[PDB]
């Protein structure tokens, strides 16, 4: 009790580093201890009501209120003290700094979760500012996270109007990547057709920038796996194509966020395949046409997509292990650095195709890699590979050479 | 952050003893 | 032939075909068509539709509008093109603008294409743009509209001068944007008070 009235009474004092001292004590003690935790909020609320405290020290002060989740009572309490902060200080800090203590409020103690989303949805919609937006898509995308289910087919109706109506690139990229990270959970099942959800999903995956289809296309991807209704299996075509053109768009780009964005979508695509393989087999298609064009690292990443693809499907046709080959003819002088992990990532794709013995195309393999390597770690690697995949002819005379 | 393949052998952010040793090796 | 493959398949792979030729070219650009296949597919639109066929099948359609639409913001000093470019959006629009078309996809796509083009031009002057914004705000609707003239005005603001300002008038639009509640508002807000010293504390 002397230490609690020791915070109690530095919070009041003049010198400023003892009140910031005071505040961080205060934080520390209200995580620990409970009737502590009431008493900070009853003064928190008197002093920012007050008119002595400057503004600098009341943005220190809201976050003391994210500790306020030791009991319902004390919870509500804080949520109609962080609701009068949002009416009377509407600049764009303390909004901030009250906003996000009370979303993490709000996770902490999950009785107030959904009118936190209603509250944090009303601000995404009305209030003009970019900053604000901003901090409600990550309270959103930090709630999606951390509590999917309690979402209701309201708020997501509401995000996807949101996501419709805003013209920004980056407030649109940021509600997509929330609404995405949703559609990776049951919130689909909860939800439920044409829709907002699937309007906006169609649109977006058409957009120009690269993030905002690679979070439409993700989208459309999690509603085509996850339920099998028959507006579904009409509209999985449209993401199988959204995705072609996201992947011939992001074969030459040649920078780390198309890198991402290639991720995202060879991972949407392989999920896909695992749901449809009727759908599977256009995508090995679409696949192996961009194969021959696409760059270097592309190509790695395209590779290791199309070996997840054969890996888990077992009929890929042999009609692809042509043109593999004819890529690993051609890559056998392209480069030197970038040339090893491209070859290795070629051999397992070719590995895994041939789910047969190996022919005299296994002695071009071999004259290339002996002609262009001569580095042997990527041998190893390819042998590796073939004795995986029981091509073992193959392991034998790379292992041999090595 | 995800990952395109999640049973790709390619992967050396962690990587043994063992292998360290044979990469140092022969290159 | 270029047009009798598009007027045959809609009402395959060729399309995918185009696609990489696309593809490579843009490639080969920002390294180092578009013209004649956009003019090819203008002269056919000219003859009787496309669009319908091509809204059926808006999955195929879009990814050309999304390469050509990189292919054009890739070179912007390539003046012309971007012209054509919006004429055309502008006239597919307004033949795919019947109610009875049952909008879709490719209705939203070719709208926010038509709605970046025309914001990348600027403005005649600050003055009019301000009063047509005002009496858009009389008519309490057209948001389509009244967005089109506060990014225009936004352009205006961020390129050229300062003009006669009418703070009463300026303080009225404001209040209307208020009460309709203008996504644009923070920059329009931004683009003021940034210049314009002619005073905003009034305001």
């Amino acid at each position: 009790k002397n230490a609690h009235h020791s915070i109690r009474q530095s919070l009041d004092s003049h010198d400023n580093v003892e009140v910031e001292a005071a505040v961080f004590a205060a934080a520390n003690f209200s995580a620990q201890s409970k009737d502590f935790a009431v008493g900070i909020c009853n003064k928190i609320s008197e002093m920012i009501q007050g008119l002595a405290t400057p503004v600098d020290l009341k943005l220190k002060l809201i976050p003391i209120l994210q500790h306020m989740h030791h009991d319902a009572i004390l919870a509500s309490s804080a949520r109609q003290l962080l609701q009068q902060l949002v009416t009377s200080y509407p600049s764009t800090k303390m909004v901030i700094v009250s906003l996000h203590t009370f979303t993490l409020l709000a996770a902490s103690s999950l009785v107030d979760t959904p009118k936190q989303i209603q509250l944090l949805l009303q601000y995404l919609k009305n209030d003009p500012r970019k900053a604000v937006k901003r901090l409600a898509i990550q309270d959103l995308k930090l709630l999606a996270n951390k509590t999917p289910h309690t979402w209701s087919r309201e708020n997501i109706q509401a995000l996807c109007e949101c996501a419709l109506q805003t013209p920004y690139d980056s407030l649109k990229l940021g509600m997509l990547s929330v609404l995405s990270t949703l559609s990776g959970t049951i919130a689909i099942k909860h939800y439920f057709r044409s829709s907002d959800l699937v309007k906006l999903a169609q649109e977006c995956c058409y957009h120009n920038n690269r993030g905002i289809a690679a979070h439409g296309v993700r989208v459309l991807t999690n509603i085509t796996v996850s339920c099998q209704e028959k507006d579904l299996l009409a509209l999985e075509q449209d993401a199988v194509f959204g995705l072609e053109s996201l992947l011939v768009l992001c074969s030459q780009d040649d920078s780390p966020g198309a890198q991402a964005t290639l991720k995202i979508a060879l991972n949407c695509m392989v999920k896909l395949a695992k749901g449809r393989p009727h759908l599977s087999q256009s995508v090995v298609e679409t696949l192996l046409t961009q194969l021959h064009s696409a760059q270097d690292a592309a190509r790695i990443l395209m590779c290791h997509c199309l070996a997840a693809i054969a890996m888990q499907l077992p009929v890929l046709g042999d009609g692809m292990l042509g043109d593999l080959m004819e890529l690993y003819k051609v890559i056998g002088r392209s480069a030197t650095d970038k040339q090893q992990e491209l070859l290795v990532s070629l051999a397992t794709v070719i590995f895994v195709a041939s789910q047969k013995a190996l022919s005299v195309e296994s002695k071009a393999v071999i004259k290339q890699q002996l002609e262009s390597v001569s580095n042997g770690w990527t041998v190893y690697r390819i042998a590796r590979q073939a004795s995986r995949m029981g091509n073992h002819d193959m392991a034998k005379e790379l292992y041999q050479s090595l | 952050d995800v990952s395109v393949w999640e049973e790709n052998w390619e992967d050396d952010i962690v990587q043994d003893d063992f292998n360290q040793q044979l990469r140092l090796e022969m290159e | 032939d270029l047009a009798g493959m598009f007027l045959q398949i809609f009402p395959r792979p060729v399309a995918l075909a185009l696609q990489q030729a696309l593809g490579q070219e843009l490639a080969r650009v920002v390294q180092g068509i578009t013209v004649r296949v956009l003019q090819a597919l203008a002269t056919l639109l000219s003859s009787p539709a496309l669009v319908m066929s091509m809204h059926r099948s808006h999955f195929l359609a879009c990814p050309l509008l999304r390469q050509l639409c990189q292919y054009q913001r890739c070179v912007p000093q390539d003046t012309g093109f971007s012209s054509l470019f919006l004429k055309v959006l502008l006239q597919m629009l307004q033949w795919l603008d019947s109610p009875g078309v049952e909008g879709g996809p490719l209705r939203a796509q070719l709208r926010m294409l038509a709605s970046q083009a025309s914001a990348g031009r600027r403005l005649s002057d600050v003055r009019g743009g301000l009063l047509r914004l005002a009496e858009a705000l009389a008519f309490r609707q057209d948001l389509e509209v009244v967005s089109s003239t506060v990014r225009a005005v936004i352009a205006t603001l961020r390129s050229g001068e300062q003009c006669s300002v009418e703070p009463d008038l300026i303080s009225k639009v404001l209040q209307g944007l208020i009460e309709v509640r203008s996504p644009h508002l923070e920059e329009l807000l931004t683009a003021f008070f940034s210049a314009t010293a002619d005073k905003p504390v009034v305001v």
